[PDB]
RNA sequence: UAUCUGGUUGAUCCUGCCAGUAGUCAUAUGCUUGUCUCAAAGAUUAAGCCAUGCAUGUCUAAGUAUAAGCAAUUUAUACAGUGAAACUGCGAAUGGCUCAUUAAAUCAGUUAUCGUUUAUUUGAUAGUUUACAUGGUAUAACUGUGGUAAUUCUAGAGCUAAUACAUGCUUAAAAUCUCGACCCUUUGGAAGAGAUGUAUUUAUUAGAUAAAAAAUCAAUGUCUUCGGACUCUUUGAUGAUUCAUAAUAACUUUUCGAAUCGCAUGGCCUUGUGCUGGCGAUGGUUCAUUCAAAUUUCUGCCCUAUCAACUUUCGAUGGUAGGAUAGUGGCCUACCAUGGUUUCAACGGGUAACGGGGAAUAAGGGUUCGAUUCCGGAGAGGGAGCCUGAGAAACGGCUACCACAUCCAAGGAAGGCAGCAGGCGCGCAAAUUACCCAAUCCUAAUUCAGGGAGGUAGUGACAAUAAAUAACGAUACAG
RNA sequence: CGGUCUCCAAUAGCGUAUAUUGUUGCAGUUAAAAAGCUCGUAGUUGAACUUUGGGCCCGGUUAACGGGGCCUUUCCUUCUGGCUAACCUUGAGCUCUUGGCGAACCAGGACUUUUACUUUGAAAAAAUUAGAGUGUUCAAAGCAGGCGUAUUGCUCGAAUAUAUUAGCAUGGAAUAAUAGAAUAGGACGU
RNA sequence: GUCGACGUACUUCAUAGGAUCA
């Protein structure tokens, strides 16, 4: 190519997406913004898809241009916009709020939130240093710079913002026994505790991580994201915990259950 | 482009089509059931193949083995629903255990001569092509259809058709009408 | 017409490689800007993204340096003396880093004379007595300031920056190259 | 594929100048129809 | 091969043998072709040539309308609704198509940028430099006069705008550092005059630390109980940096720091068209992020040894310096050494060689196929070179050459279907020059316009699913 | 001379033509193929040996099977830091509490033979393959859907496995290599 | 030139043996 790409062939797009394969034969390319192109969720497949409040693009097309979806408190008009982990999205008209959290199959569910718990969200310290005229910042996992920082906040920690002013409230420190939220390859969707973070100089830091049932799992430490101290996370976890279920076990409950 | 289509053949050549004993073989399968070509029955031991192969593959792993126990319940489930397999005989070595014939049974055309709407396996085919047959609020005219359990006890004369208490047909009323002019 | 392709080039094996493709933009060479003392002529390059670069094809006064003295001053450029990559720069006076030019040292010698008060109110007494343990320097260096030109070295890149910046000689530094010339 | 016949030879004439380069750089180490060849024989 | 059939003599058995019978897939072709669902359309290694039409444009309240445009009007004597043309901005570098070249090249998995560019999105970020607001150093559309056979050809003259072009001010305090009038010879003091944000270039400095105590030389600052005393004294990240950041001295055909637009009319009063003030749009420096790009580490390709030595004169391997690039690098230049690959197959040759995910067969090992719905690469008849732009070595952009080829008044002008339809390539053959942006998504100034991308329908049984052409009786005749 | 038939095969499908090597695991006297003989480089291959056995404790599965600890001449070394067990003791009732001592464990710096092999975990896009659920009227398929309903509505899914080699992390220490102390230029030290 | 050698593609000749019976 003689440039940047502009179009997402349907089977080209993210799997957790569930696109159905005959529909057409495009699919909604996000719009470069805060989240990667495969770690996010453009809001059209969140209204149409996922709420089905709209039927077709045009629709949603309707319903953004009358400014009724806001995104982390700002109102956003593109379709496409690739909101992400962690986002908070508002529908006023409705009185709605949700907070985009994967569930344990690894897509993204439709989790309601209270008014008080989408007034905050939680962000991955991605890097911390000095801008110009010595001022320091943090750049979390959804690109805010955030300016004069607490000192004690490092890397990897996870900061509480306030959406109104954008500013930290709160932050929780990476160390054994910390409740984590795993954001990236096959164990996506889990939660548990650090039992042990394995450092190797020069290559990936993998993360030993229990969950309530005892199971134990290794995982890369880009894809960790610390949410709380054992038992009180700092926001509302979606149905089931972020506990995985065998096939045999989710057939059993499913015949219970119905 | 648009994402293609999955497709399959639901049917394979035997490997010896020319055995007298495989010929007299289907001449009374045909017989029996009123199938139209030996095409239907190749179906029927296309499946009944995939069937017992997935089933003795199954057994080939060890007892108490996760894929084992969830295949192999699933699959009794589905023979069981069918009517294939009995309730009793609810384990993989009773799979293997099945024939063609248990599967050509619950076709509809049989199961439509059996419970007596038709006075042969020939009749009972003329009665679903014609749309006379309905099992429950469904008007059915596959003769392959192949009913479960459940839907056995619902097959009926269709409420459209004249048979079930709907107006007489064509030719009824032709005749009806000319008798009286 | 020139490119920076690696392709082109015998593999390290010494195979004759064929072409790939064709000539791309993003690995492009532009033509060698020979820069020469004279009259100011600078010409902008608008290169890859929005960025420009500043072609010194002419240039004749850059900012000297003396390292020891922690200052910097503008001063004219006498001319090239000797260049360590090729002898025809030196013969055709041409400009580029690593350089050996002459530069004037009035600047720097009115400065080191108003900063202590030797040579080559209260207030200013006070401060020449203060900076008095400094005044010495190197011979080599006050030779030259007798002379009224001074050796100094080009860091700059008079093709990419349009600079003819550098600094004076000194120490070591200055021995070798008096030795090579 | 490098060297084989094409169709139109004379309508790609540039083509086949780099061909021949190549030729000439490749197989540098080693230098350093039917009734026609027959024709020529049978004067000899 | 198996199974089955037949022959092996005067006949019948038992061996053996012989001949025919197996297979899906592929190509070509013949006969037949009623219904429902569904779906594809290559091939002369000819990436051979194309008539005709279409396939890329785009305007919101929010850049520029005295269209001598439309309609509304005294909501509007600066304009005010809608709005052709043109300027301005963006896109046209995506999509679609084909598989020619390409054999450590592409590509697959896996690495790196502490080796670089990045329009756009997202978050931060700029009190340091006539203003109740500057010019033509200026033109388009338009008016009017014209040339040419001809083209998306255009010449002279007259007008007039901006988020175009070019200029250029306005806003707190403090601190520090220089140069220092003068008084005074002190342990000296000091009016004042300057400088400071950012961007570029160069030089120098800081960016600490495995843990504890003293004596003096020089400069020299706070303090008391005038004797000596003097504590908490500032420093981030990486596995690692000359890193982030900061400081000093200057340098610059040198940048940026809002002369822009929409809606609304709130608060103070000393009652002035005075002061102040809301929600948005669009620009703008730098950092980070996102979309990307470039280069890159390790391992992995079919046949060939009757291809054994190859590379090095004209860069081959490496060093120093420079040039060039966004940047590393023999990428190129100058000077140097003589290196680098190879029987563990280099180099050369062949390829009906784009690579992979995948397809078929098979009990398993294997063998073959993959132009072809997704990913990546390369090309737009063949070589070569460029303008613009964040991004192109672009071809539905430009210039030359090679081959073809259209118009012509013979002076000149215009070309690229391996895009969608449709033709030629034979004298022998095969989808419609169809409808639409309703869905999918993409482009724009943008909900609205555009989209042969894509969908819809039509059209040789491509490949697949289901499935009609009769069912129930009586009579008659015959073995 | 005049004069103007039966059966078999498939079935909305059927016919015709061309085409369609042994690693596991081949053979070499007499019917393919052992070179006239020897030497010899690359390549492939290459004798045995170095911690074996014994005595206890803990917790798992279905008396067998496997997994950990100690002891047995068998513990990596060193420094620093963090926490602090147990041990001594005072006092108040095995539990708190005074004051010492601070093992184990954890974090970091130095110190360090290298691989082959195999186990486990991440990674190996989607589609495709296998495969769970689902009366598309059946099916090929698709990822749908399902339950109440006068009224306002509730709700389950879109599973799971596979993927060679190379790279990364990890437990093993059998088999096969590799290095070490010989002119001691060797190890250790309060 | 109904030429030689080689390469390639084909054609062809070598199948009956034992037991019983006449
Ligand atoms: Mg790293
Ligand atoms: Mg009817
Ligand atoms: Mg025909
Ligand atoms: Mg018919
Ligand atoms: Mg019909
Ligand atoms: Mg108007
Ligand atoms: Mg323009
Ligand atoms: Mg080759
Ligand atoms: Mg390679
Ligand atoms: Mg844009
Ligand atoms: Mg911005
Ligand atoms: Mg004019
Ligand atoms: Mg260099
Ligand atoms: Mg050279
Ligand atoms: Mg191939
Ligand atoms: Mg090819
Ligand atoms: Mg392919
Ligand atoms: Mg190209
Ligand atoms: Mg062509
Ligand atoms: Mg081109
Ligand atoms: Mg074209
Ligand atoms: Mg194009
Ligand atoms: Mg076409
Ligand atoms: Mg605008
Ligand atoms: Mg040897
Ligand atoms: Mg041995
Ligand atoms: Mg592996």
């Amino acid at each position: 190519a003689r440039g940047p790409k502009k179009h997402l062939k349907r089977l080209a797009a993210p799997h957790h997406w569930l696109l159905d394969k005959l529909s057409g034969c495009y699919a909604p390319r996000p719009s470069a913004g805060p989240h990667k192109l495969r770690e996010s969720l453009p809001l059209i497949v969140f209204l149409r898809n996922r709420l089905k409040y709209a039927l077709n693009g045009r629709e949603v097309k309707a319903i953004l241009m009358q400014r009724h979806v806001k995104v982390d408190g700002k109102v956003r008009t593109d379709t496409t916009y690739p909101a992400g982990f962690m986002d908070v999205i508002t529908l006023d008209a409705t009185n709605e709020n949700f907070r985009l959290v994967y569930d344990v199959k690894g897509r993204f569910a439709v989790h309601r939130i209270t008014d008080e718990e989408a007034s905050y969200k939680l962000g991955k310290v991605k890097k911390v240093q000095l801008g110009k005229k010595g001022v320091p910042y943090v750049v979390t996992h959804d690109g805010r710079t955030i300016r004069y920082p607490d000192p004690n906040i490092k890397v990897n920690d996870t900061v509480k913002i306030d959406l109104a002013s954008g500013k930290i409230t709160d932050f929780i420190k990476f160390d054994a026994g910390k409740l984590v939220y795993v954001t990236g390859g096959r164990n996506l969707g889990r939660i548990g505790t650090i039992v042990h973070k394995e450092r190797h100089d020069g290559g990936f830091d993998l993360v030993h991580i229990k969950d309530s049932l005892d199971n134990t799992f290794v995982t890369r430490l880009n894809n960790v994201f610390v949410i709380g101290e054992q038992g009180k996370p700092y926001i509302s976890l979606p149905k089931g915990k972020g506990i995985k279920l065998s096939i045999a076990e989710e057939r059993d409950r499913r015949r219970a259950q119905q | 482009p648009r994402a293609p289509r999955t497709y399959s053949k639901t049917y394979s050549t035997p490997k010896r089509p020319y055995e007298s004993s495989r010929l007299d073989a289907e001449l009374k399968l045909a017989g029996e059931f009123g199938l139209k070509n030996k095409k239907e029955i190749y179906r029927i031991s296309f499946q009944l193949s995939k069937i017992r192969r997935a089933a003795r593959d199954l057994l080939t792993r060890d007892e108490k083995d996760p894929k084992r126990l969830f295949e192999g319940n699933a699959l009794i489930r589905r023979l069981v629903r069918v009517g294939v397999l009995s309730e009793d005989k609810k384990k993989l070595d009773y799979v293997l255990a099945l024939k063609v014939e248990d599967f050509l049974e619950r076709r509809l055309q049989t199961q439509v001569y059996k419970l007596g709407l038709a006075k042969s396996v020939h009749h009972a085919r003329v009665l679903i092509t014609q749309r006379h047959i309905a099992v429950g609020k469904q008007i059915v005219n596959i003769p392959s259809f192949m009913v479960r359990l459940d839907s056995e006890k619902h097959i009926d004369f269709a409420p459209t058709s004249p048979f079930g208490g709907a107006r007489p047909g064509r030719v009824a009323r032709r005749n009806a009408a000319r008798k009286a002019e | 017409g020139i490119s920076r392709d690696s392709r082109h080039k015998r593999s390290a094996t010494g195979a004759k490689r064929a072409q790939f493709r064709k000539k791309r933009k993003f690995e492009l060479g532009r033509q060698p800007a020979n820069t020469k003392i004279g009259a100011k002529r600078i010409h902008s390059v608008r290169t890859r993204g929005g960025n420009k670069k500043y072609r010194a094809l002419r240039i004749e006064t850059g900012n000297f340096s003396w390292a020891s003295e922690g200052i910097s001053k503008k001063t004219r450029i006498a001319g090239v003396v000797y260049h360590p990559s090729n002898n025809e720069l030196v013969r055709t006076n041409t400009l580029t880093k690593a350089a050996i030019v002459q530069i004037d040292a009035t600047p720097f010698r009115q400065w080191f004379e108003a900063h202590y008060g030797q040579t080559l109110s209260k207030n200013a007494e006070r401060k020449w007595a203060a900076r008095a343990a400094s005044a010495k320097i190197e011979s080599s260096v006050e030779s030259q300031f007798s002379a009224g030109r001074l050796y100094a070295c080009i860091s700059s890149r008079p093709g990419q920056s349009g600079r003819c910046d550098g600094y004076i000689l000194e120490g070591e530094e200055l021995a070798f190259y008096l030795r090579r010339l | 594929g490098t060297y084989r016949k094409r169709f139109n030879e004379k309508a790609r004439s540039g083509h086949m100048a780099k061909l021949k380069e190549l030729k000439r750089i490749r197989n540098k180490q080693f230098t350093r129809s039917k009734v026609s060849r027959l024709k020529k024989k049978r004067l000899d």
